[PDB]
């Protein structure tokens, strides 16, 4: 019943990221009653550490972990590092909206003013990359001192957790979003009429509402006669539920799979768009043969495939497997789409890779 | 004072407390501090040397009919994209090309005093992995990411031709140029391997011998650049493309980051729980 | 236009020659390996091999004993499905003997009661430990489904679950109470055609000398049976038994091939062998009650005759596979436990069992006591030869043969046979020079475009397996490589709308509980489309890759 | 989740519903015929009810739940059809009912050792006899006979799930009166 927030650690290797998250788990468990997940009294957290840059680029594109916030571990004994700029840069590139900073090993610091130097330098680093360096939370402390059971030091971990809850907002609920459902099948019933079946992705649909069926063909509108599951006939279409939707006035032959039933004006059909994609390697079950400008694969959006052609960014020609690349895809026919949507790349039913739409185009 | 420490750190890039203690032992003298840090940098690298460097970059550059390809490795993905690491790799590369250095140990020992400072500054173990050269009449060089790069020298054809050929090399990983140029030891290795597969399949002497003898014919072409199907035009092989443009290839070298390293695995959750077990 | 139409033509070109082409291929293949040809249609089925000698000889001799055994067009003999009915009636009489024996023991005949009963108790305790007192209604429901072929109501064509939801299905007078509960759980109309204890028993082709006896259950009965069988399959994982993966038993058979420590045991009449009594003993009355409810107590034969079942369930039942698996597992684990052996050594997939050889003589005494007959020419506890789950190994090497089960007419069948020969006679794509000549010879029976058209292996039998890079019909569109294949030509049928809709809503209802693994969450399941096949052939382009 | 609830509750309701009779709904009525749908494609038709007493418009109504008895293919025979379990085992459990509640000596025969004890087959049913309860003197029982008929008295049975613990020493130890 509690919300779910995906976070992660980023920074230098020996700066104590691991020790920090270990301290997090231990203290949080000690106080309030491959990845590590823990719990606050309010929301649950899933912590993921990135072994590299392209590792979490890939991990972001595949949709495995979309990081809402990340803590930046920097040692005060050292201070910022030459590769920290690349860390924050990766922060912007992956598009993580919030970054919290934790200064580690502050006990070994000689003077407060030095800690102020490190602070101002880090805030400079964040300000350069467009993160709110001045408004960003920084918490001093020691993970090593936290694990040993010292309460005064554990308080800093709880401070970091409090900042983790307060500074990072709750991800928008499915209900809070406007109504969308993918259409898997269409039926024409005698004495009932046309009904489309599916699982509502977001929003709520209620009887009497005017809904817009948008997809391959030219977008059209019809009103909801009813909503029902197997057991009961329902008044409402609440998101996440697997249901079917009675439509009024529309014919079974006028609706295709791949089309969506959405709140009018909220979603639009599109053809050309630019996206960041990842292509599976041979051992990952993808193609062992690289591709080029004339690539013509299938793109799976939520229900069915749509053939599309791609064009590569300037500076790249060959695309080998096992790597991620931004590319511009133009479909042969329009699919209703929003930015941030995830799609699959398929050849004859075999998934060779996946992608996420960045910027929609005309 | 602190305002001096920030000056030292801004001048060097060494760690905060390292600069603090260096300035403490130097009694305020800056140049003395940087000297002591300079002499501490060696052991500072020596302690980190035990770590394995999986990541890195492949730099390649050509001088006229002469060319040089090089791998230099670090232990993280971010350091490889750092400006200092890039400038260092470019420095050693340009020095290798202009100096025509075919010996790895030589220029590895040459830049050591710089590499230990770059290590002390970065905080990760970095070192020059390997270096090689290639010479031919027309040589193209293709770079796919910073992870993999190829240097291809051939006679005739054109720059675009050797560009595409280089891309094909980077993609297909050819061991040899022509099926005739294949090694005998390699052939014997695969011969005995496939023969062992054949005999483990319950097949008699003659049958196995003939089968494997037939298999080597295809294997040689598979491991050879000439026999491989051209990436750009899979409808034809590479040698057919060469014959079409009437040109031959003298040599090629392909480098990829992390070859032979094996990249020792690590688990985050296990480490976390391990520290939570103390 | 003409490119695909040429293949569309050649696919529908009927290739026919004198005599039996299957027998010609078999005899020429035997001849290539220097073996005695079949000089009659009898020698095909009658040939028996010997287990000994070089594996290369045994492979081709076993192949000889196998390949033509399942051919159905033999003019040899009056052989019928009647033999299968004799085996059925016999198996039932024997199951009655063993039923009355399990219920009330007559203490002096044979069978080692001491070992048997102890095995019974132990197996019962282990079983009770596994599944529990009562089956969960929730689990049953979430695994309850319509699927498969004909019911006692719908025939083979209407066997699709859509037509099952559309058309009323029969039920057992016991299991009725289930289909009522279902009816009360939905606002939709749940109908039953009639209420009958009888299920329709028939015979599906198996071998030339004998068929296989298959049972066809009522619709709703199957609907729930698949539920309890589902939860049984889910429960069998704790015993280390994966029924969705049959390769483990094959690997272990390969292990028993060399070491000869692990023995394999096969059971033919096992489906008809499982006693009511044996289940009332081995199973808690909680499971036994729903088992008795959902099962068909009686049965009907095409002769019009009726038979009350001494067995619980034969083939064509929802839980029968999972049930006999669980039971065999219980008994065998018990056997290995009495002998102080690892209980994880025994693995059971259906009636195919693998357990350490030292456990065999005790096991065969247990099975003969509980009504399972031990076939010595099937099970191998000693010789270098071992077989399980479709794989045959001799002294470490796979001797697994192939079968020509049908008279070849269309080029597609010839391609199927040629491809089987390819897979059997090749190692990593290299032809054994013996069979290669037979291949090449009979490959000239194919039209030219059907000759030179090649596809990789595992892509189906729609073409000849070989190097696809040399394939002239390979078209590169985009950077994906497409190749044409033979495809059974289908014309669409009208579908039941409310039936498919109901099937959909029910498939959605219980589906709440079920980098690479995460991006598969994007894909969905296919909508209902009904097709009927035509005797003709079609050509379809598919995407392909060398590796 | 609620689906399993409704299904299970309705199931238990049907089991609790007595007789071979089933639920139905009146589709339509006539003078000599009332049509009631029981959930099968063939609706049942009945002549009788009453004539005129309470019989009239208020008596029977469309959409009212009516009990329909169809025993035609209904099997109380289909159980008794299999003669092996029915006669023997029921009366066996009856004898076992007599056994519990002021225990009586019953005849049973040991077969083989289970883990903690031995199995005894008493008539149709099987039971478990503890190993420490074999006799007064705890001599090694490995040398003792298996397959011989003895007499024991039942300690505890679970009556639903089948587990029966029988004591051998009950007749012997408690012999003296």
């Amino acid at each position: 019943t509690k919300p779910h927030v995906n976070v992660g650690t980023i920074g230098h290797v020996d700066h104590g990221k691991t020790t920090l998250t270990a301290a997090i788990t231990t203290v949080l468990a000690k106080t309030y009653g491959s990845h590590v997940e823990y719990d606050t009294p309010t929301r649950h957290y899933a912590h993921v550490d990135c072994p590299g840059h392209a590792d979490y680029v890939k991990n972001m594109i595949t949709g495995a972990a979309q990081m809402d916030g990340a803590i930046l571990v920097v040692a005060a004994t050292d201070g910022p590092m030459p590769q920290t700029r690349e860390h924050i840069l990766l922060g912007r590139q992956v598009g993580v909206p919030y970054i919290i900073v934790f200064l580690n090993k502050c006990d070994m610091v000689d003077d407060e003013e030095l800690l102020e130097l490190v602070e101002m330098e880090v805030r400079e680093l964040l300000s350069q990359y467009d993160f709110p360096g001045d408004d960003t939370p920084i918490v001093r402390g020691s993970a090593l001192k936290a694990l040993e059971g010292d309460a005064e030091w554990e308080a800093k971990i709880l401070e970091l957790a409090g900042f983790l809850d307060s500074y990072i907002p709750e991800p928008e609920r499915a209900i809070d979003k406007p109504f969308l459902l993918p259409i898997e099948d269409v039926f024409s019933i005698s004495g009932r009429g046309t009904v489309v079946t599916g699982r509502v992705e977001r929003g709520i649909i209620k009887v009497g509402e005017e809904v817009e069926i948008v997809g391959i063909k030219e977008t059209q509108k019809s009103t909801c006669t009813g909503v029902e599951m197997f057991r009961k006939l329902l008044d409402e279409g609440r998101a996440g539920e697997n249901v079917g939707v009675l439509l009024r006035g529309i014919k079974r032959e006028e609706i295709e799979r791949g089309q969506v039933l959405a709140k009018p004006g909220t979603i639009k059909p599109h053809t050309k768009f630019e996206s960041e994609v990842y292509i599976l390697s041979k051992d990952e079950g993808g193609r062992h043969t690289p591709f080029f400008k004339g690539y013509r694969p299938q793109f799976y959006f939520r229900t069915t495939d749509v053939t599309g052609t791609i064009e590569l960014p300037e500076g790249v020609e060959m695309v080998m497997p096992g790597d991620n690349i931004k590319m511009v895809v133009t479909l042969i026919h329009p699919i209703a789409m929003d930015d941030g949507l995830r799609f699959a790349i398929r050849e004859g039913g075999r998934t060779v890779g996946a992608g996420v739409v960045a910027k929609v185009l005309g | 004072t602190a305002s001096l420490v920030k000056e030292l750190r801004e001048r060097t890039g060494a760690g905060m407390m390292d600069c603090k203690k260096a300035l403490t032992e130097a009694n305020g003298d800056i140049e003395l501090a940087i000297e002591n840090m300079r002499k501490s940098g060696a052991i500072k690298a020596a302690k980190k040397a035990g770590n394995v460097a999986a990541d890195g970059v492949i730099k390649t550059k050509i001088d006229g009919n002469y060319g040089i390809i090089l791998e230099v490795n670090c232990q993280t993905d971010f350091v490889a994209k750092d400006a200092g690491f890039q400038a260092f790799a470019d420095k050693v590369l340009d020095a290798a090309v202009a100096g025509k250095i075919t010996d790895v140990e030589v220029l590895k020992a040459q830049f050591e005093e710089e590499r230990v400072a770059l290590v002390a500054k970065i905080g990760e173990n970095i070192n020059i992995r390997r270096v090689a050269a290639l010479e031919g009449d027309v040589l193209g060089s293709y770079q796919h990411g910073a992870r993999i790069g190829v240097l291809v020298a051939a006679k005739g054809a054109d720059e675009e031709l050797v560009k595409h050929i280089a891309m094909h090399v980077a993609a297909s990983k050819p061991e040899f140029i022509k099926p005739e140029d294949v090694s005998a030891e390699v052939v014997e290795k695969e011969y005995q391997v496939q023969l062992d597969i054949a005999m483990q399949s319950g097949k008699p002497k003659e049958i196995a011998e003939k089968m494997v003898e037939g298999r080597m014919k295809k294997f040689t072409g598979e491991v050879s650049l000439t026999g491989q199907p051209f990436v750009m035009e899979p409808s034809k092989t590479v040698g057919q493309l060469l014959k079409e443009h009437n040109a031959e290839v003298t040599g090629f070298i392909r480098f990829e980051v992390g070859e032979g390293i094996e990249k020792v695995e690590t688990d985050f959750a296990a480490e976390v729980a391990a520290m939570s077990k103390q | 236009n003409s490119l695909s139409a040429q293949l569309r033509r050649a696919a529908n070109t009927r290739i026919e020659v004198e005599g039996n082409l299957a027998l010609s291929i078999a005899n020429d293949l035997l001849l290539a390996y220097g073996q005695s040809p079949f000089n009659s249609e009898a020698e095909c089925i009658s040939f028996s091999p010997r287990f000994d000698g070089t594996p290369d000889d045994f492979r081709i001799n076993y192949l000889k004993a196998e390949i033509m055994s399942k051919y159905d067009d033999f003019s040899l003999g009056i052989d019928t499905e009647a033999v299968a009915w004799e085996k059925f009636l016999a198996a039932e009489a024997e199951c009655a003997l063993t039923n009355a024996r399990l219920y009330r023991p007559d203490y002096s005949e044979d069978f080692n009661f001491s070992l048997g009963e102890s095995c019974i108790h132990m197996a019962r305790r282990k079983i009770a430990k596994l599944i529990g007192d009562v089956p969960s209604v929730e689990g049953m429901l979430r695994h309850c489904r319509f699927s498969g072929g004909a019911t006692t109501t719908n025939n083979r064509s209407y066997g699709h679950p859509s037509f099952k939801f559309a058309l009323p299905q029969a039920c057992t007078p016991r299991a009725l109470k289930y289909v009522l509960a279902l009816r009360a759980s939905t606002h939709f109309d749940i109908r039953i055609s009639d209420i009958s204890p009888f299920n329709k028993a028939v015979t599906v082709p198996k071998n030339s000398k004998t068929d296989r006896c298959i049972a066809i259950e009522p619709g709703w009965n199957m609907f729930f049976q698949l539920g309890i069988g589902g939860i049984l399959r889910d429960r069998l994982r704790c015993w280390g038994i994966d029924l969705n993966d049959q390769t483990i038993n094959q690997r272990r058979a390969h292990e028993g091939s060399v070491t000869n420590n692990l023995a394999t045991v096969d059971l033919s009449a096992a489906s008809d062998s499982i006693s009511l009594a044996l289940c009332e003993l081995l199973l808690p009355p909680g499971w036994f009650e729903v088992l008795m409810d959902l099962r068909s107590p009686k049965g009907r034969l095409p002769d019009g005759s009726v038979v009350t079942y001494e067995k619980i369930s034969s083939m064509g039942n929802g839980y029968t596979f999972e049930l006999e698996s669980l039971i065999f597992a219980s008994l065998a684990r018990s056997v290995c436990e009495i002998l102080d052996l690892d209980s994880s050594e025994v693995t059971v997939y259906g009636d195919d069992i693998i357990l350490p050889s030292c456990a065999v003589p005790a096991l065969r005494e247990v099975f003969k006591y509980v009504g399972f007959t031990t076939n010595t020419k099937k099970t191998f506890s000693e010789g270098p030869f071992r077989e399980s789950c479709g794989k045959h190994y001799y002294s470490g090497v796979d001797v697994t043969p192939f079968y020509i089960r049908h008279r070849i007419v269309s080029p597609a069948d010839l391609i199927l046979v040629l491809n089987n020969l390819y897979r059997w006679a090749t190692i990593d794509g290299v032809w054994d020079p013996r069979a290669h000549s037979v291949y090449l010879k009979y490959r000239k029976l194919l039209p030219k475009q059907l000759q030179r058209n090649t596809i990789p292996d595992g892509y189906g039998d729609g073409a000849l397996v070989g190097s696809v890079l040399i394939n002239p019909f390979a078209k590169n569109r985009g950077w994906i490589r497409y190749v044409p294949v033979i495809t059974d030509h289908t014309r669409d049928r009208e579908r039941a709308e409310l039936g498919s809709y109901l099937y959909d809503l029910f498939s959605r209802c219980l589906s709440e509980s079920n980098l690479f693994a995460i991006d598969q969450l994007i894909c969905r399941s296919n909508p209902t489309k009904i097709s009927r096949s035509t005797g003709k052939f079609d050509i379809q382009y598919i995407a392909c890759s060398s590796r | 989740e609620s689906f399993a609830q409704l299904f299970e509750e309705s199931l238990k309701e049907i089991e609790t519903r007595p007789g071979s009779i089933v639920r139905g709904v009146v589709v339509a009525i006539d003078k000599d015929v009332v049509l009631v749908d029981a959930g099968l494609k063939s609706e049942s038709a009945i002549p009788a009810e009453q004539f005129k007493n309470a019989q009239g418009e208020l008596e029977i109504q469309v959409g009212d739940e009516v009990d329909v008895a169809l025993d035609a293919v209904e099997d109380g025979f289909g159980e008794t059809l299999l003669s092996r379990e029915k006669a023997k085992r029921h009366e066996a459990w009856i004898t076992l009912e007599k056994a519990y509640e002021d225990a009586e000596t019953v005849t049973g025969v040991i077969n083989g050792k289970v883990k903690g004890g031995f199995t005894v087959e008493l008539n149709g049913i099987r039971a478990f006899l503890p190993g420490s309860l074999v006799d007064v003197r705890p001599v090694r029982d490995t040398l003792h006979l298996e397959g011989k008929e003895l007499e024991f008295k039942v300690i505890k049975l679970d009556q639903k799930r089948n587990n029966v613990v029988v004591s051998r020493r009950a007749v012997i130890e408690s012999e003296n009166s």
